[PDB]
């Protein structure tokens, strides 16, 4: 029973590690896509704030 | 067996922490890419030669009004030094118009290298005790710091 | 007008003041923080800021106001919660959706747009009126009418009085002409927080407080308009005594000004008192929020606000006493107030005194307490009202040598000294009957005589019994009860019965939630009669033994009376006085049957 | 809002004494403006403006003052108060004293900057602590209980296992309502702030939190003893600001463990002494009460939000007393006091909690028939009375001899023995259900006859005296 339990635990740990890796890859892809989408607008806003002086 | 399963749970938690730390580090890396792109755009802004002079005049006016000192000593890059030398007394006239004060006796020499400057002026006061760093690279990283929460709010997905 | 120079903590030195008088409130900075002057050195004047000072500049403008610290009075002052500087807290929470209190909020102390009903008191045109005369009555809420009086510094002939109807504080309800010039009056009345309200003459109090708790109302009484001091204890004290004085007291209204205390406790009080359906009227269950008022200022509140809170609380007491009600103000503060004085005095670089407290602590505490006392009011009609100050002292962890404690006891007339040892033993009313005292025991002679012409003697006997027991406790701690004689044994039995029956009270049950004076005096008379009869019996010595043998005889063959005596505390007050009085008279008759039936067969 | 201004940079450091640099010839100096100091070597420290006077301004430095020179030391006025960045990612990370991450990870990406010493809560918007949290320790559960939004400081002395019991509470804290309570929002999201802690204690807490599987939940701000002293006067404020953002603006129940508040009183003493201010008791600053109120009164449930903040600031008496100014003021402000006694430790009981000095003001609210057994208050009030009277009896028997004691005296002594041994003691990893704790308490009580149980009412006696 103990050997079966440890084998099942190792399999579950491997499955959880694979799921975590897949979720991490998905998250990185989403963040990269959002950054690529919004980068130009962000830089434009930043430059607009930098390149203005009052009085 | 109990401590084996406890150690397995601890290892799973550590793996989860590692994954979330990797995600957070990638987020910070994207933020760094944003900052690099903003720096590149700021450097590109220096290519202008007509509105650039107006921006330099505005910057020097703002700095001189913030110091409100009798004798500043402005420092500008060797590149575009001609623009500062041209604007010259226009800033003094604007400052004297701002309040009923005699025109400052500005002095303009040593200049920091272009990439270090990337536009903007450093004004300071006599003996260099009080320093105002209005460089473009100095205006950035302050706008960035202030607008960072807005950046995260923009990075919904 | 003026500009800031120095900003250290809550102490701000602003130059350019010149003609800025002491305590003349000034407004600091763009955020417009309130603030009072504390010192002058020439063109500059020290200011206390009553608020967080973070973010003040140099040359940030400071505006003078020429007015000392003033609280706005009038209708609606009852049943509200005010900050130390008298800001309506609920108004701030509703008007601004933010749950926080924003820095430098400017809200009127009283709403200036609510419609109030006006009932003039038959004042005719061309009549003569004077300071404090009561020209109109306004029903702020049911079961609590609010009389409207002219300010003490006002007089003149009544050229115009507004008719009855709905009015708002922005309207002029009355006009007066005096010394060739006319003045107007609205339903508002601003008054400096110090400089107590004028009184025609003070008076010597005769009515007792008759609070709910049996120990306070019987052993160590306080008079209406009196002066008390409890050591601000928790579980007991600041909670049970506060509840008794608020919902189970004969004072016509309550003013809770406890500042410098825990926020959770303040929230609990402010959430429990809204329901608080005390039967203040004869047959009505109106909530006491139509009767009380909070001036809560938590511990995290600015240090300079403690004195302002205390003085606004006592000023509000004065407005009500002037109308005629017998207000009773309870201050959970004065333990944090001494700390506030130490903070400001040290920051102002004042030279400290004994134990580091400012030398003028006694003067401030006197100027606060001496505003108590029942007072014959100003103006017409003739009237009378009182203010009670049941303050707080350091908890029973420090001896009376504490400067705040010594200063209070040098002025306070009644000391309800709670002992921490009783709190450990879970005796919940927790008043130590050896160290407490009440200097009002002489003025209450008339009331005690008229209520029951034999209560003074039984009270003195109870005091003697308690003192004798406390005296021989040391001897028992050495030798033990082996040498105790009949008299000593019966004295200790009666003392134990008095301690556990009379001096205790649960207050969380109808048995001890509120003990009327008749029930308490009947318990005292029953216990003292039992003690006297038992002592006489053991002194008789019949049957050749008497003495402790007779004591065991009455504790065994007559112990049902003892059990009924120790259970007499459970007589439900809801049954009414004609029932409880009959029950106690029957118990007294049965007790008289004992010690005579016990003497029938000569023990 | 329209246009910005880059922060001024000065060099007029005319005075450096202890942790204070005294600038001069400055203009427009804000109060509590956070400054950035760049030394001659190029390292950057961060400081705060304690006082502004005329053109001068006195600046304390967090990272110490080991390199400032009147010539080269540049100081820059950011023109704003401290603003710790906060985000939901701040969970499950460990930080330095001033908020710099030490988990080898990236700096926090902020959702917003919230100024330290957050906005005061109008008392008309607070609510009394309603629900009770199960502390696991039986002595706390039966007497001196803890309700959500409470401020219970554990009073301890040097050497006692206050850190161990704090860790036990962190591992065991949970809801009690009808024994019913995923609960991710119900997860207490502990925020641990350590000031002036021996590195062994920090390692212990780190390992305990990692082992208990809470590493994805807890958050650690550490100010070790070797770390600069001044950061100890900012770390708890940072922790409380983070807790406020995690609870009120995010709807998570939050628990806070401030460690060694005496190590904060020491920082207050150092700062006050360095400024030549008027001292108070034992030389502590006269405004220590105000600072302690500011650091404690930032916990409690709020009506408009589903969150809550419940803090357990542990405290170390200097010479194992209470009259010392710091524990005294903490007792004045906080709504509770848990006492760990040296006598119990000398007798080798792992929880040395002396149940007699203990107190919780909000105890009467957490308990009740709606969430606890109806006899809870009676049971507690009787055990307390019997323990107190039995202690008096034991003191008397210490001089009159064991023979002079009466039958009631012997009953009280046996009650004391079984109370201090079977009841107070508990496993370092074993909890006790509140009903199980009440059952144990009833077993302890039933030693005495029904007559001696004066506090317990007969109605509760009938349902419980036999069981």
């Amino acid at each position: 029973e103990f050997q079966r339990k440890l084998a099942e635990s190792s399999g579950d740990s491997g499955a959880n590690v694979k799921r975590l890796e897949q979720e991490t890859e998905v998250k990185i892809h989403h963040l990269n896509a959002g950054a690529e989408k919004i980068q130009y607008d962000v830089v434009q806003m930043l430059l607009k704030h930098v390149t203005t002086v009052k009085n | 067996e109990k401590q084996v399963e406890i150690r397995k749970k601890i290892e799973y938690s550590m793996q989860l922490n590692a994954s979330r730390i990797k995600v957070l580090q990638a987020q910070d890396d994207l933020v760094s890419n944003m900052m690099e792109a903003a720096s590149k755009e700021v450097l590109n802004v220096s290519r202008d030669h007509n509105s650039y002079k107006k921006l330099l005049k505005g910057l020097i006016v703002q700095s001189l009004l913030r110091l409100k000192e009798p004798a500043v000593l402005l420092r500008c890059r060797k590149d575009d030094h001609h623009l500062v030398e041209s604007v010259l007394e226009s800033a003094k006239e604007e400052y004297a118009q701002k309040l009923q004060v005699h025109p400052p006796e500005i002095i303009v020499h040593h200049n920091a290298h272009g990439p270090s400057c990337s536009g903007g002026v450093v004004v300071a006061s006599r003996d260099g005790k009080i320093v105002c760093e209005n460089t473009l690279d100095a205006r950035l990283d302050v706008v960035f710091r202030k607008k960072l929460p807005e950046i995260r709010k923009q990075l919904v997905s | 007008y003026g500009y800031v120079r120095k900003v250290s903590g809550p102490v701000v030195i602003a130059d350019g003041m010149n003609g800025a008088a002491m305590y003349e409130l000034v407004r600091v900075g763009h955020d417009n923080l309130i603030g009072e002057i504390i010192r002058l050195e020439g063109d500059s004047a020290t200011i206390q800021v009553y608020e967080e000072t973070a973010g003040l500049m140099v040359n940030d403008p400071v505006l003078r106001t020429h007015k000392p610290l003033s609280v706005e009075l009038g209708p609606g002052i009852l049943g509200n919660i005010f900050d130390g500087i008298q800001r309506p807290l609920k108004t701030i929470a509703i008007r601004s959706g933010d749950v926080y209190i924003p820095r430098g909020v400017s809200v009127p102390a009283l709403d200036k747009d609510t419609l109030w009903e006006f009932q003039p008191k038959k004042i005719g045109e061309g009549d003569l009126l004077t300071g404090g005369d009561l020209y109109a009555t306004v029903f702020e809420n049911s079961l609590m009418q609010h009389h409207v009086a002219l300010p003490p510094d006002a007089m003149g002939k009544v050229t115009y009085v507004a008719p009855a109807g709905q009015y708002s504080l922005k309207d002029t309800v009355l006009e007066l002409e005096f010394q060739g010039v006319k003045k107007s009056f609205t339903m508002l009345q601003a008054w400096p927080v110090r400089t107590p309200r004028p009184v025609s003459s003070k008076l010597a109090a005769d009515t007792p407080l008759l609070t709910g708790q049996r120990v306070l109302d019987a052993l160590f009484p306080s008079v209406l308009g009196g002066t008390c001091a409890i050591p601000g204890a928790f579980g007991c004290g600041k909670t049970v005594i506060s509840q008794a004085l608020s919902k189970y007291s004969n004072s016509d209204t309550v003013v809770y000004v406890g500042c410098g205390e825990r926020g959770n406790e303040m929230a609990e009080v402010l959430m429990d008192f809204p329901q608080l359906t005390m039967t203040l009227p004869d047959g009505r269950e109106e909530s006491v929020m139509k009767r009380t008022t909070l001036v809560a200022n938590t511990s995290n509140m600015p240090v300079a606000a403690r004195e302002a809170s205390i003085y606004t609380g006592i000023t509000i007491a004065e407005y009500f006493r002037d109308m005629g009600y017998n207000v009773s103000m309870m201050a959970d503060s004065t333990s944090r107030w001494a700390e506030a004085l130490r903070e400001i005095s040290g920051r102002l670089a004042e030279m400290p005194a004994d134990s580091g407290y400012p030398a003028y602590l006694a003067a401030r505490l006197a100027s606060f307490y001496e505003r108590a006392g029942k007072v014959k009011c100003l103006g017409g009609p003739e009237r009378t009202g009182s203010v009670t100050i049941v303050g707080a002292v350091s908890p029973p962890g420090g001896d009376f040598s504490d400067p705040v404690t010594s200063a209070t006891l040098s002025i306070v007339q009644v000391f309800w000294g709670l002992d921490k040892k009783l709190a450990q033993r879970k005796h919940f009313p927790s008043v130590n009957w050896l160290i407490s005292y009440s200097k009002y025991s002489t003025a209450l002679e008339s009331f005690y005589e008229q209520f029951d012409p034999d209560f003074i003697n039984i009270r003195t006997k109870a005091r003697e019994v308690l003192q004798r027991e406390d005296d021989l406790n040391e001897i028992v701690q050495l030798v033990g009860k082996d040498a105790l004689a009949e008299g000593d044994k019966i004295t200790l039995e009666t003392a134990k019965l008095l301690r556990e029956d009379y001096l205790a009270q649960n207050a969380f049950t109808p048995y001890d939630k509120f003990c009327p004076f008749y029930k308490s005096v009947w318990m005292m008379r029953n216990i003292i009669h039992f003690y006297n009869l038992a002592n006489q019996a053991v002194e008789k010595g019949a049957g050749m033994d008497g003495q402790k043998i007779t004591y065991t005889l009455i504790k065994h063959r007559l112990g049902d009376l003892f059990y009924r005596l120790v259970s007499q505390k459970f007589e439900d007050p809801a049954e009414g006085e004609p029932a409880l009085v009959a029950k106690f008279k029957k118990l007294h008759e049965d007790l008289t049957a004992g010690f005579r039936a016990l003497e029938d067969e000569t023990r | 809002e329209g246009t910005l201004e880059v922060a001024m940079e000065y060099r007029t450091v005319t005075g450096v004494a202890g942790p204070l640099v005294i600038l001069d010839k400055v203009k427009g100096p804000k109060y509590y403006e956070i400054v950035n100091i760049r030394l001659g070597d190029g390292t950057m420290r961060r400081g705060q403006v304690l006082e502004v006077d005329g053109e001068k301004a006195v600046v304390q430095v967090f990272e110490g003052t080991s390199g400032i020179d009147n010539k080269f030391t540049t100081v820059q006025f950011t023109g704003e108060v401290l603003k710790t960045p906060v985000s939901l990612d701040m969970l499950g990370r460990i930080f330095n004293g001033s908020g710099k991450p030490i988990d080898n990870g990236p700096p926090i990406l902020p959702e917003a900057y919230l100024d330290i010493s957050g906005s005061s809560i109008n008392p008309s918007e607070r609510t009394y602590p309603e629900e009770m949290i199960q502390t696991g320790i039986s002595t706390i559960d039966v007497m001196n209980s803890i309700a959500r939004g409470q401020k219970i400081p554990l009073f301890s002395a040097a050497g006692l296992p206050h850190n161990e019991i704090a860790a036990q509470i962190c591992r065991q804290a949970g809801l009690v309502k009808r024994l019913e309570k995923d609960g991710e929002e119900d997860n207490f999201a502990i925020v641990f702030a350590a000031m002036g802690v021996n590195m062994e204690t920090a390692q212990f807490f780190k390992r305990d939190f990692e082992e208990n599987g809470s590493m994805e939940r807890v958050t650690l701000f550490l100010n070790l003893a070797n770390d600069p002293t001044i950061e100890r006067i900012i770390t708890p404020r940072i922790a409380l600001t983070t807790a406020e953002y995690l609870a009120y603006e995010c709807g998570k129940h939050v628990l806070v463990i401030l460690t060694d508040m005496s190590s904060y009183a020491d920082a207050l003493r150092e700062v006050s002494a360095a400024r030549e201010e008027v001292p108070g008791r034992r030389g502590y600053p006269g405004y220590m009460y105000t600072d302690l109120a500011q650091i404690y009164e930032r916990a409690g449930r709020i009506e408009g939000r589903k969150g809550s903040i419940t803090q357990i600031p542990i405290l170390t008496m200097p010479n194992d007393d209470i009259t010392h100014p710091t524990p005294d003021l903490t007792g004045y402000i906080t709504e509770g006091q848990i006492y760990i006694d040296r006598q119990l430790q000398n007798r080798q009981i792992y929880p040395p909690i002396n149940v007699l000095p203990s107190l919780s003001r909000l105890m009467k609210s957490a308990i009740g028939e709606g969430m606890t057994r109806r006899d809870h208050s009676d049971v507690s009030n009787q055990l307390y009375a019997n323990y107190a009277i039995g202690k008096d009896v034991q003191a008397m028997k210490a001089v009159v001899g064991e023979e002079a004691l009466s039958s009631e005296d012997l009953l009280y002594l046996e009650f004391l023995d079984k109370f201090e041994r079977k009841f107070v003691a508990q496993g370092a990893y074993d909890s006790r259900n509140i009903f199980q704790s009440l059952d144990l308490a009833w077993t302890l009580l039933r030693i005495f006859p029904r007559e001696l149980l004066h506090r317990i009412p007969g109605k509760t006696l009938d349902q419980y005296y036999s069981r």
